[PDB]
């Protein structure tokens, strides 16, 4: 349960070879954005076991990321250091790991953001 | 005394009204939209959606020869008459809503998943060879809010100096016709802001009336209508 | 004895609501200071439907009324008088955020919102920004107020007047064109802009203690659900 | 069957706001102006037992009249079934029903969950319906959630002595007059938000006296009820 | 921690002629503390429940994602010593309230050294 | 001379708009709970503070400068009567706290007394 710290290392172990990043935050904006448009709802049920219309949906995000790992191999490299596709299995159990791991999810944007810029 | 304007509002374009901070502020780019806070759905405000009525008519209700309406208390009388200020201390009679996302439960099975979508944008600034990013955002153009407003009139007096400053229905279509010119240009103009970027385009159906207390004639809240359905 | 009779209910809203009194939060809502929690009280609920029940008897066959005492018979009767006084004949009960729990539950977490604004001034199109925080949207008030059979405290001759059912049951719509418009209608402040479209749900009233017969409060409640 | 002073203890607890006032007192700070019924040595927010007395003395003449219809004019016309308890001029007699004052007991755990200045400022408003201007007032309260102590005594059959029956039922009118006072505002501002209050643990006991056995019971009944 | 807030005002950039930070920049952390605290008030046992100790790991997410914005909150929470404590809570109740209670010294201060000439 | 130098300032803070721009219901929040600071200062027999309340002339200390921001008036009026530094001094006993009880005590009825004030 304590994977908001694993989030504080698991970013280190992020391959950055120039001395600069590699897997910007501009690159997640399609993995990111949709993983909170399921969350706004999961919490909206009141069942804690979910309706098989709510066990089907998480699919999506599933095979976006496995698109994004063949696409992009920053991708592929922070699915299995962090094991997303691995939480990603037993996450049509119950929602509990699923409000957990965009709670994990949320944590790895945060110290990536941390060392970079961000000027606008 | 009070008659509610029922209605319905579908958004052709993008929209950004409203970006502040963010409230939830986590899976958004640094300019936001605004959201229905129990549950995430972009609404519509009361605030623009009077910001906007008020600020299209310093052009055609006024401002003929070089008279700015520089702040908007300086209206003339009728605007007064609709939304009030501080000139005459009126209550108002164009009370708003806020008004948040409808179809849900439709836009998922005509396609559209995202509720909204980052649209990348470009900013060529010719300094040092670039092309500047900037991540605007913009709203799903097949989402539809719903949409109400109630005029109310007070009949006995709704000012002080003099006893008697009602409307009889004589008064309401001139308000009717500032509606019909209201939501006029608001028609092919930007509901949101950050203009001249192809934003804010709204169709308003079924844009009818219903008398929430009171008898009213027969014969006036139909051809009231055609101030309504015109725009 | 015939006793009081207490009308239950339940407000929700259904956008936001906005009762100012008064981190560098500027326009808060009315904040009950021991569980810190959202409250709505019985004096902008007093106070508002007196200024709608008192303009729609009133204020359509020319009435000018102006200062808060020259209302009708059948206003000063439920909302107290100095002059005639039979009897102050609507306590309203103040309330405060009733469902913590779900509004925790289904998401939500700050339990008050800071809904911005911006000026503009057409001198020059600046932006001035302004932050009305409200209510969310789903939180559910309880309701509670307590009618009574009303027997007269007479400054006037008429002494020992006791309303009967009649009288009562007169007062059941002024209780349902009390809150049909008011659901219509505001409850907080930032004025027509749309803070406030609220909704009156699951209206009853009680025979909490009194000798009301059993054919008459079936019949009250039918008021209440005519708004 | 012999003397009795059946002691009743129990918790008030305000649910709303509270403004009983006392008009001129010397608080001296600004818009205390509208204080409440404080201690004057502790300076913390008390109860008369004049107002709870005159609370129950009005709205029970008022519930058991109102039904008996006759209006009771004056605090000496009310029924004996009223100011047996409550006293009379007529009768000369000394009430029954020694309504005590109480204060503030539970300060303790109001620092405890963090109410910080024990009296909140509920502010309010005036609308004229023709001008629409706001005047404004700052009106004064206590914090909803502080509670205060129940006592009140009830001296037995002195005068030629009422029976088992005069305690019973008399009894029972208080609790049936508590319990009006429970949906019924106590404080200033009535009807209009405030002075609401919750009553709890009300139990009654032989504080002295040698207090009968079947005669205890019925009366733990209905104040332990209502 | 009181006299550490006039302390940090000691070390924020105002060569310019003016200030970085407002409320406004960290006005989404007032929305999330003042809300925290004030249920723990209410809390009458000493070590937190399981209902909100994730929810002082919420801020824990949010101050360092509030510190990946621009360099005015990049010299603020570092010259307080935010986060170098703020892991420290997740046990009992009584310096989460110091730690709340600093802050709120903080920002007290920290907009508020003459923000209307900007000075 | 405390007790009097009170009016020399509250005639000192200038209004030209014809009303006191420092009004006496702009300290409402400092003023009801320095009443309940107030209450149980003299109940407390000891000479130094109780250890549950030198955190109190903390926590009313910060209110005083949150609420100096947040106005104009109140902005000025505060240290040029110098209440941050007679709160700075302040901390051993309540030798110099029922001073200062009384020095807000001077200037809240002098603040009623030199202006119209109708109520």
């Amino acid at each position: 349960d304590d994977y908001v710290k694993q989030a504080e290392q698991v970013i280190r172990g992020l391959p950055k070879k120039n001395g600069d990043f590699e897997l910007t935050t501009t690159q997640l904006r399609v993995l990111l954005s949709l993983t909170a448009q399921l969350f706004d709802e999961a919490q909206l049920s009141s069942d804690q076991n979910l309706s098989p219309a709510l066990r089907d949906k998480v699919q999506y995000l599933r095979v976006r990321f496995v698109y994004q790992a063949g696409r992009e191999k920053a991708v592929r490299v922070f699915v299995e250091r962090a094991g997303l596709l691995d939480e990603l299995a037993q996450i049509g159990d119950s929602r509990d790991r699923l409000l957990k791991f965009c709670h994990y999810m949320e944590a790895l944007v945060a110290y990536k953001k941390f060392l970079d810029p961000k000027e606008t | 005394a009070k008659i509610e304007i029922t209605g319905t509002i579908t958004v052709v374009t993008g929209l950004h009204i409203g970006a502040g901070d963010g409230f939830s502020a986590i899976g958004a780019v640094d300019k936001p939209v605004v959201r229905d806070p129990l549950t995430k759905w972009p609404m519509i405000p009361g605030t623009s959606l009077k910001g906007k009525v008020r600020t299209l008519l310093s052009r055609q209700y006024g401002a003929d020869t070089e008279t700015f309406y520089r702040k908007p208390n300086d209206d003339p009388a009728q605007i007064r008459r609709l939304f009030g200020d501080t000139k005459e201390y009126k209550t108002g009679r164009l009370v708003f809503r806020d008004t948040k996302l409808t179809n849900k439960d439709d836009l998922e099975a005509r396609g559209a998943k995202t509720l909204t979508e980052v649209k990348f944008e470009n900013a060529i600034n010719r300094v040092t060879a670039k092309a500047n990013p900037r991540q605007m955002e913009r709203v799903i153009p097949g989402s539809e809010f719903a949409f109400s407003l109630v005029y109310e009139v007070s009949f006995g007096t709704p000012d002080e100096e003099q006893k008697a400053s009602l409307p009889s229905s004589d008064e309401i279509i001139e308000d009717f016709n500032a509606i019909a010119r209201g939501l006029k240009l608001l028609e092919l103009d930007y509901l949101g802001g950050s203009g001249t970027r192809g934003y804010g385009q709204v169709k308003f159906s079924d844009l009818k009336a219903r008398a929430a207390v009171g008898t009213l004639d027969r014969s006036l809240l139909e051809m009231l209508n055609h101030e309504l359905a015109a725009v």
